[PDB]
RNA sequence: CCCGGCGAGGGGAGUGAAAAAGAACCUGAAACCGUGUACGUACAAGCAGUGGGAGCACGCUUAGGCGUGUGACUGCGUACC
RNA sequence: UGUAACGGGGCUAAACCAUGCACCGAAGCUGCGGCAGCGACGCGCGUUGUUGGGUAGGGGAGCGUUCUGUAAGCCUGCGAAGGUGUGCUGUGAGGCAUGCUGGAGGUAUCAGAAGUGCGAAUGCUGACAUAAGUAACGAUAAAGCGGGUGAAAAGCCC
């Protein structure tokens, strides 16, 4: 018999809420990336999004070890010649604190269409409140 | 004993080499002459 | 019930005539004539005469009206190209193709 | 004895063109391009009969790892457990039971822990 | 300057995706004669907005 | 109810009535085969995990057809090295029909 | 091939494959690379290998019961109807007749019968002793073949 | 097929000399 | 006979076993160019396939799997001489 | 040119050292089915051991094409060759069957003979693409209007 494949019209996607408060950035990102792809379900299929919707609360309070708070540097190029921009971790947390979790998770998700679709199920917030009460998100300790 | 029931003795009629008729034949491309030099050339080769 | 009119060996590239042929595909004959009448293309004259021939054929041969008919199938196939020599600079010659088209128009009530 | 090549040459080109159905542009129309595409399709096919065996085992292990962790044990320890318990059920079947009979997989995991403890 | 690779029938089609002619939106109907005509143009028989402006 | 048995160097999870395609058995078409090495038997709630062969475990099957699978083209090609080799393959199969599963 | 030895175009600069002769076998209307000449396809057959072959053939004709032996074989006049009748009495259609003296009447009477051939003992060939279904040899013919083969 | 090539014709630019 | 410019071209009619043998004429391949239908395709990066594979359409000889077309998504993958 | 001296994310271990037990991991090894070469061993047929990456190149064995005999035979207007689909089939070159087209040829078997197999040679001939409906329409002496003819007139006639 042929090996089971998940079907993207008969899959069970569950809603989870995670508090990032004092959570190491990377060690949190791996678990998010593992639960966004679907690597924790027996139905896991590399060509199908079988992962869960995760709400990440308090992204501004995410923890990094060593001197990474001042020393970790996020580089992006604008596309214009000489347009190499950089923000430190603290500058990223001061200005756009959602991006630090999002950038960390995006780099740990498969690259290509499906990987981009997986990332769409990650709902990151800066404060302690989200707008997704309707989806009845279960608490997930990571 | 008919004109379409006469066979030659086994091994009496060996099939002649045909050079330069594809990879499969084993005599493809260079036709057993190798790569370049006087001996690969049409009319190539030194006297006795 | 389908009626066919063709202009074979029409003096025009299949590309040019096809522009006009895409304007009236699936239209009612009355709605097609008007369109062709106010399409400022040489190909509009060619294709109008084939459509009019198609209608005439459908009225005389395959006993039909002029109200129910629609341009069901219209297509233009590449006809035989006439080869001509064009002199260029420095005694060099180019080979000009005078392209011809086969213009087919099918009308029907169904 | 002059031999015209037309009929044989036609048959050969058609045979290659038939195998190149579905290929883009020149690769399904133009003999020179189609020939290269059919050879390369063949090279990949030969390569991927081996990769298929790798990819499916990789998939089975990923699923067993998942369904074992839901029962509270890693893949590495689960398989070690099964081998000490002398269970010879292969990963294809483990992966199949992990999806279709979660009660039977829990039973396998319980036998795994028993062999370790 | 000239192509290094023969552009595809696909690419040819895509460039011609803007070449389609636009059929006249609709023909105006003169009030007197009843003839269809291009809007703001005289009719074939020589009417414009119900007035006989040119003889034949 | 389903059972797991080793045949032709592979393993198959099967239920009564299923047709299973195996590596060729030296058996006649119609005659039954007794798979005596069953690895697991699962009756919904009750599950019989074997170590490594279940005591009294037997899958009775009926040989329903021998045949050759889908043709596979083996193409070997070494670019620029004037080497090309092609080979056809059709793997023999024996369709069995699982008649009973007893433990 | 009819044409001039003129080099079609200069060796270099044109941007075309270098040409030397309009008669090149690569070209339409050009020479045949290895043009055939009239050939002698004749093979030497050792005298002993020819005679040993006939002996083998005649010996097969006996064992396959394809050789018929008669004292005399002739017809009344040169009439194809007479021979045709004699062959549907002796019970064979396709047959090779070897006779001592090449009787003019028998020769003429078998000339318009395509399945029937009439020769002398000295005029036998290996192919004709295999090709024909039956071979009808006169007593004199067997006493001429023996002495010719030995 | 291909037409008979032209005899030399005037050239717009000198080939660069590399030496 | 009909449309058309007393055109070109065509549609009928008639001839013929056949006119998709109509003189641009036996057969009528391929490149190349179209019309129609099914499926895919407008957040997506590369030799264009191949291994896996959902969905949709169609056809069947369990009302069911199987055959055909398409191929979202995904592993691997830099033509030939 | 742009982070650009962990492949990236990220990591204070997810670093390093020591020790241990697990696991992953190849076309290696094993399992199952199949094919072929070579040598044993018994009587072409079994069993058994072993081998089967390959350029130049050597050796072995085949496929198909045209032509000659076999053939005044055999197939064929109740449809030949060729063309185009489809199904089946062999380890491969290939083979077989059959729908449609085609409208008169074809040819088993076993032999025999070769103008016997093409993707390349800036190959040769014919056909057809591409760029592209792009450049250009050949002196910047220059046209405008009315009437005529015509299916149609910037260009013809007045
Ligand atoms: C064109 O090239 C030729 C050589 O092929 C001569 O050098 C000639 O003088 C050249 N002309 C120009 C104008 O450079
Ligand atoms: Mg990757
Ligand atoms: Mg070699
Ligand atoms: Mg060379
Ligand atoms: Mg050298
Ligand atoms: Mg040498
Ligand atoms: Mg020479
Ligand atoms: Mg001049
Ligand atoms: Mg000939
Ligand atoms: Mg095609
Ligand atoms: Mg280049
Ligand atoms: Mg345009
Ligand atoms: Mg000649
Ligand atoms: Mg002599
Ligand atoms: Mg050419
Ligand atoms: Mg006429
Ligand atoms: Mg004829
Ligand atoms: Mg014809
Ligand atoms: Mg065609
Ligand atoms: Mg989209
Ligand atoms: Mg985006
Ligand atoms: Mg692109
Ligand atoms: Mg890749
Ligand atoms: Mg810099
Ligand atoms: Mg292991
Ligand atoms: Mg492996
Ligand atoms: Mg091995
Ligand atoms: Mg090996
Ligand atoms: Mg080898
Ligand atoms: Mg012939
Ligand atoms: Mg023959
Ligand atoms: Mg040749
Ligand atoms: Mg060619
Ligand atoms: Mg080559
Ligand atoms: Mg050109
Ligand atoms: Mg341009
Ligand atoms: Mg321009
Ligand atoms: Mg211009
Ligand atoms: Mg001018
Ligand atoms: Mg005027
Ligand atoms: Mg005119
Ligand atoms: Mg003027
Ligand atoms: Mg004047």
């Amino acid at each position: 018999m042929k090996t089971f494949t998940a079907k993207p019209e008969t899959v069970k996607r569950d809603w989870y809420v995670v508090d990032a408060t004092g959570k190491t950035l990377g060690r949190l990102a791996t678990e998010l990336a593992r639960r966004l792809r679907g690597k924790h379900k027996a139905e896991y299929t590399p060509h199908v999004d079988t992962g869960d919707y995760i709400i990440v609360l308090n992204a501004d309070k995410v923890a990094v070890t060593g001197n990474k708070r001042t020393d970790k540097v996020y580089y992006h190029h604008t596309g214009h010649i000489g347009g190499i921009k950089q923000a430190t971790f603290e500058e990223m947390i001061a200005r756009r604190p959602e991006r630090v979790i999002e950038i960390a998770v995006k780099g740990m998700l498969p690259k290509g269409p499906l990987g981009r679709a997986m990332f769409r199920k990650l709902k990151v917030y800066a404060g302690n409140e989200h707008n997704h009460a309707a989806q009845q998100p279960q608490v997930l300790d990571i | 004993m008919r004109l379409n029931t006469l066979s030659p003795a086994e091994g009496s009629k060996k099939a002649g080499k045909r050079l330069g008729r594809g990879i499969g034949s084993g005599l493809g491309k260079t036709g057993g002459r190798g790569h370049k030099g006087q001996k690969s050339r049409s009319g190539g080769g030194v006297r006795r | 019930m389908e009626t066919i009119a063709k202009h074979r060996h029409a003096r025009s590239s299949a590309q040019k005539v096809r522009l006009v042929a895409d304007l009236i595909r699936g239209k009612k004959v009355s709605q097609a004539l008007d369109i062709l009448t106010y399409t400022n293309k040489k190909a509009a004259v060619l294709v109008k005469k084939v459509l009019e021939s198609a209608i005439a054929n459908a009225e005389h041969n395959d006993g039909a009206d002029i109200d129910d008919l629609k341009v069901t199938k219209i297509f233009v196939d590449e006809g035989p190209s006439m080869k001509r020599i064009m002199p260029r600079a420095k005694g060099r010659a180019d080979r000009i193709l005078k392209r011809t088209s086969h213009i087919t128009v099918v009308v029907s009530d169904r | 004895a002059r031999v015209k090549r037309g009929v044989i040459a036609r048959a050969r080109h058609k045979k290659i063109l038939k195998q190149a159905k579905g290929y883009y542009g020149a690769r399904s129309r133009v003999y020179r391009v189609a020939f290269q595409a059919v050879i390369k399709a063949g090279q990949y096919a030969y390569r991927d009969r081996r990769q298929r065996k790798r990819q499916f085992r990789q998939l089975w292990i990923a699923r067993i790892n998942a369904a074992a962790r839901q029962n509270g044990i890693s893949y590495s320890k689960f398989i070690n457990g099964l081998k000490k318990a002398s269970v010879e059920i292969d990963r294809k079947i483990l992966a199949d039971i992990a999806v279709f009979d979660k009660v039977a997989f829990t039973a396998l995991v319980e036998k795994a822990k028993a062999a370790l403890a | 300057a000239v192509q290094q690779n023969k552009p595809t029938r696909s690419k040819r089609g895509m460039r011609r995706s803007h070449d389609a002619l636009t059929a006249v939106t609709s023909l105006s109907v003169d009030k007197t004669s009843g003839e269809k005509h291009l809007r703001h143009h005289i009719t074939a028989d020589g009417y414009y907005r119900g007035r006989k402006v040119i003889a034949k | 109810m389903y059972a797991v048995f080793q045949s032709g160097g592979k393993q198959h999870r099967v239920s009564e009535g299923q047709t299973v395609r195996l590596e060729k058995l030296d058996i006649a078409t119609g005659e039954t085969v007794e798979f005596a090495e069953v690895l697991m038997i699962a009756n919904g709630e009750e599950v019989k995990i074997g170590v490594p062969f279940v005591d009294g475990g037997v899958i009775k099957a009926e040989v329903v057809a021998h045949g050759r699978g889908e043709k596979v083209k083996i193409v070997k090609f070494r670019r620029r090295k004037h080497y090309r080799k092609q080979q056809g393959h059709r793997q023999w199969f024996t369709d069995v029909k699982i008649t009973g599963i007893s433990a | 091939v009819t044409g001039s030895g003129k080099k079609p175009w200069r060796q270099k600069g044109t941007g075309r494959a270098r040409s030397g002769s309009i008669k090149s076998p690569i070209w339409r209307s050009g020479g045949v690379t290895f043009a055939a000449r009239p050939q002698d396809h004749s093979q030497k057959v050792n005298k002993k290998m020819y005679r040993g072959a006939l002996k083998s053939i005649l010996s097969e004709l006996v064992r396959q019961d394809r050789l018929i032996v008669v004292e005399k074989f002739s017809v009344e006049a040169p009439k194809t109807k007479l021979l045709a009748q004699k062959l549907k009495d002796m019970a064979l259609e396709d047959v090779l007749i070897i006779t001592g003296e090449l009787d003019e009447n028998l020769f003429l009477a078998a000339r318009n019968l395509h399945k029937v051939d009439v020769r002398d003992a000295t005029g036998i060939d290996p192919v004709s002793l295999i090709a024909f279904d039956k071979v009808v040899m006169t007593a004199d013919a067997v006493k001429q073949v023996e002495e010719m083969l030995a | 097929g291909k037409p008979r090539p032209y005899s030399p014709r005037p050239t717009s630019h000198p080939r660069p000399i590399r030496v």
